[PDB]
RNA sequence: UGCUAGGUGACCCAAUACGGGCAUCGGGCAAAACUCGCGUAGGAUUAGCGAGCUGGGUCGCUUUUUUUUUUCAGCGGCCCAUGGCUUAUCCUUAGCCUGUCUUAACGGUACUAGGCCACGGUGGCACUGAAAAGGGGCCACGGUUCUUAUGAACCCAGCAGUGUUGAAUUUUGGACAAUCGCUUGAACGGCGGAUCCAGAUGCUGCUUACAAA
């Protein structure tokens, strides 16, 4: 009988064009909220849901909200980036009041994936202090990090690779996160997906080389790259397990070239040469070009790979980014003769 | 009735006595809400070396001034004299 | 499994541990043998399929 | 780690306060739905057990020292004082050995009452380590000469031998002495054994063991012959 | 034949194998499995039970399994 | 979601030296559950469908979780477009298909084993479980017994066995040894009226005089 009082409480927050107000309950579960945000397509509807239900959102609701923001970014035509940015600013104090007091590693990783998903190509930003503090708060306890999934940890790494400016790779909180995650993942190396190893290699290459404790951190990320890159090298060719994608081995090879260029002949480059030179048109060009830069910095010459990439080098057209690919591949070709 | 006993060394009667197996009980993190299930955090020593940094718990010596080992051996001879009466 | 003795229960614990032992090395050889079998299975149906021959048969039918 | 030791009593003070008012508000709720659905039959399961969870009566904010004064009152008999004191041992209060337990054991009148007071004292040192053995031993030697019991003294030495609690060699001297004026030399030689068993030196037995051998010469010379054999087996 | 079905039901499994435990004049056991789907099912995590594991080990296409941890007098007259 | 193998353990048990349970992760293949394309007994002495009888919008339809990309339904509430079917509805028969028998074949019709569904004396409903109840939970019915009558107990379409009807229907058997299942880390462990062995009993294939080595 108190539906009209409930409706007046709904009217006091959101204007009268919303379908949420008939649907409104005070005693909602977060499960239904994750589905109800999963049912909308327009940024007006998530705004309606936010001013109705700011009080009941835990971290899963924020993660589904950011995915729905990306969904509206690619499907709602009337997108305003300014309204999205002020709403994204409104998302902050709810996180600092709740999710930084009750965030398990699953929820926080899901949010950081959602925010990096928003910043993905097919510019919206959050403060980086919240991103680092979410990173240290999700990993503050060792035990749940021991029971974490490889998909979770490499997803967290891809989030930290996409969200952060390059000046903040030397921040100590990222290094504390990398300390915890290396101390977890080096025991369960063999539970890893090769895609998860690809993102682990890329993120430790991105964050690694950025007084005794810091050089020890660089040496520890050196042992992480050498063991993990040999884990991918063992996982390539061993046909008994799922064969890693040549894109992933190529991009982890580029990570090896990045950490070799920053810190200054593994089997990984040889097997990467094989999986590229058998399957070039499945490879995008720029990852292979970065692998040619890795061949440059190692000084090794992979013959059928380089003639195959010569054939790939002819097969591009003329135009700005494509001519930049041709130019840098020609430059690394002259670097290798 | 409780466990507390921080840092004791005992053995189990079923354990082979020259195999040198004995605990350093770390702490007690108990349930006093539930009285049958208990946990005894342990630095177990086996063959002298530490493994990890029911009925039948058997009371060995407690070194540290207390009741020392060779002192226990002399006094065990004097217990044998006590049943000798 | 045993309690409060030291004569011939060591034999029982010895056979106990050796039985579970040799079961575990059986289990390891079991791994290596099935993994080898999966290696030739995906070696065979990664060796020939996906080739241009299916396109040759298709282009022969379509030229007909 | 060690803060979980302080926080177990801290959080458990919170948890027992929590269980008291939570159990009380459900106990006052099931009585409202007692007569409507015949709810007394399963309601008395709660009305007994949820009160009688780990400690029903609370640890007093005073410490219950006035209730101790009601318990150590010299008009109150030994059984009512004993049940009040054991109920306050179940309430987890650390007690003074001389202020409370010594008037209790002066209120003890027979040997089983002394042994019950020793069980109270052992639980008291159990809660105390959760230790003060000297003046309890002195006033119990006073109760030994008052009320002619020797085996509670050996029971005290065994009760402190079980967990490793060591009284004084002067306490051992008074114990062997009270065994000499009381006159049970079997208890005296077991006292001498238990006083040896802590690693303590054997009590300078040229006087005390001489008094024991004097008692056992006048009483029965066979166990005296056994004693003269056992005397160098301690080294005396 | 998963855990659900009985011994004689209609099963998605193709073969428990050409099998004849009866001794036959010499080389007394049967011809063994037909093949190429046995390795697929045992590859796919379908379990063996105890004696098919013994028979597969005994045929030598799999290694054998030690059965006895201890000895107590078995009664042979139960039948 | 469920199994099996791996890898992990600030855990528990076993260990004159090392393996199990227990928690979590992920590789393998897998079930499950839904959807639609068609098939399907006769009856005009069933001719309109007493109905949301179909569709569109709006919600409710109890989770985010790897890169460019990802998540049913009238099922209920509301409007609404007024249509949807016309062997439509309604009746009564009937588990369905492969089978088996026959026919030369097409067909026509009681079984074998086994595929799937349904049901558990009748009817309604829920817990838990990923999924629901043949000796699990609650209520009402109908039976069967007993009460000092107030009320409780039980439900063989499980096996044997009893009784009616019938022309006719079997032993109140043995056993976990073989499977196969459930379970347990000793123990050729525990259990299974599944099954395997024996009985009675139609059909069949197959022997049969004794003596003596």
């Amino acid at each position: 009988m108190r539906k009209r009082e409930l409706l007046n409480e709904a009217r006091a927050l959101v204007p009268e064009g919303s379908g949420w107000l008939e649907a409104y309950t005070r005693n909602i579960s977060p499960r239904q909220l994750t589905w109800r945000l999963g049912k909308r397509d327009s940024l007006a509807a998530m705004t309606e849901g936010w001013q109705l239900y700011q009080g009941k959102f835990d971290t899963v609701a924020m993660a589904a909200l950011l995915r729905r923001l990306r969904h509206a970014q690619l499907q709602d035509p009337g997108f305003d980036p300014l309204a999205a940015q002020r709403l994204l600013d409104d998302l902050v104090p709810r996180l600092r009041s709740v999710g930084l007091r009750f965030g398990k590693l699953r929820d926080i990783t899901a949010y950081l994936h959602a925010l990096a998903k928003l910043r993905s190509p097919a510019l919206l930003t959050q403060p980086d202090a919240l991103v680092l503090d979410l990173a240290v708060f999700a990993t503050r306890n060792r035990t749940e990090l021991l029971h974490a999934s490889p998909q979770r940890l490499a997803t967290l790494l891809w989030a930290l690779m996409r969200l952060l400016p390059p000046q903040l790779y030397g921040s100590e909180q990222l290094q504390v996160v990398l300390d915890r995650m290396a101390l977890a993942s080096l025991g369960r190396l063999q539970n890893f997906a090769p895609l998860d190893l690809r993102w682990a290699a890329l993120a430790f290459a991105t964050f690694g080389p950025h007084e005794d404790v810091t050089a020890r951190r660089q040496s520890r990320n050196a042992r992480v790259i050498k063991a993990l890159c040999d884990e991918l090298a063992a996982r390539s060719g061993n046909l008994a397990l799922p064969q890693p994608e040549p894109r992933d081995l190529a991009l982890a090879a580029h990570a090896l070239g990045l950490v070799a260029a920053a810190s200054s002949p593994p089997a990984l480059l040889v097997k990467a040469a094989g999986v590229a030179a058998r399957s070039l048109p499945a490879l995008s060009g720029e990852e292979a070009v970065g692998l040619v830069e890795t061949l440059a910095v190692w000084g090794l010459r992979q013959p059928a790979l380089l003639e195959a990439l010569r054939d790939a080098a002819g097969r591009w057209g003329e135009g700005e980014q494509a001519e930049a690919l041709r130019g840098r591949l020609q430059a690394a070709y002259t670097r290798l003769g | 009735l409780p466990n507390h006993g921080v840092g004791a060394i005992v053995t189990r009667d079923t354990w082979h006595p020259e195999s040198k197996k004995y605990w350093e009980v770390v702490e007690v993190a108990p349930s006093t809400a539930d009285p049958t299930k208990l946990s005894a955090w342990g630095y177990q020593y086996f063959k002298g070396e530490r493994q990890h940094p029911k009925y039948g718990w058997l009371l060995k010596e407690q070194p540290g001034a207390g009741l020392s080992a060779a002192v226990l051996q002399q006094l065990s001879e004097r217990q044998a004299a006590a049943q000798a009466a | 499994t045993s309690n409060v003795m030291d004569e011939t229960r060591t034999k029982r614990i010895i056979d106990h541990f050796a039985y579970h032992k040799a079961r575990k090395q059986y289990r390891a050889s079991l791994h290596n043998l099935y993994s080898s079998w999966r290696a030739e299975l995906v070696a065979k149906q990664l060796a020939d399929p996906g080739a241009q021959r299916r396109l040759k048969a298709e282009e022969a039918r379509e030229e007909a | 780690h060690l803060h979980e030791l302080q926080d177990l009593y801290r959080k458990r003070q919170k948890r027992m306060a929590a269980l008291r008012h939570g159990a009380q508000v459900e106990l006052e709720a099931r009585e409202a739905v007692a007569w409507k659905t015949g709810g007394r039959g399963r309601a008395v399961a709660a009305a007994a057990k949820a009160a009688l969870d780990a400690l029903p009566l609370p640890p007093p904010e005073d410490g219950g020292k006035a209730e101790l004064a009601a318990a150590l009152a010299a008009d109150t008999t030994f059984a009512a004082a004993h049940e009040a004191l054991t109920g306050l041992l179940r309430r987890g209060v650390v007690l003074d050995a001389a202020e409370h337990l010594a008037p209790l054991l002066r209120k003890a009148g027979d040997a089983g009452q002394l042994a019950s007071a020793l069980g109270v004292a052992a639980a008291n040192h159990l809660s105390q380590a959760a230790p003060r053995h000297g003046p309890l031993h002195a006033v119990l030697v006073q109760e030994c000469r008052r009320l002619k019991a020797a085996a509670p003294l050996v029971t005290l030495w065994e009760s402190l031998h079980e967990h490793g609690l060591a009284p004084e060699a002067a306490d051992a001297a008074a114990a062997v002495r009270a065994a000499v004026e009381l006159g049970d030399g079997g208890a005296a030689v077991r006292l001498l054994m238990l006083a040896c068993m802590y690693g303590e030196a054997p009590l300078a037995g040229a006087a005390e063991a001489g008094a024991v051998l004097q008692l056992l010469q006048q009483g029965n010379p066979d166990q005296a012959a056994q004693l003269r054999e056992l005397l160098p087996k301690l080294g005396l | 034949m998963e855990k659900r079905q009985a011994r004689n039901s209609g099963v998605r499994k193709e073969d428990v194998g050409w099998w004849d435990p009866n001794p036959a004049a010499d080389g007394n056991m049967h011809l063994g499995l037909n093949f190429d789907r046995l390795k697929y099912w045992l590859t796919a995590g379908a379990k063996p039970t105890d004696k098919v594991a013994e028979l597969l080990g005994h045929a030598g296409v799999l290694p054998k399994v030690p059965q006895p941890p201890h000895y107590n007098p078995r009664d042979p007259k139960d039948d």
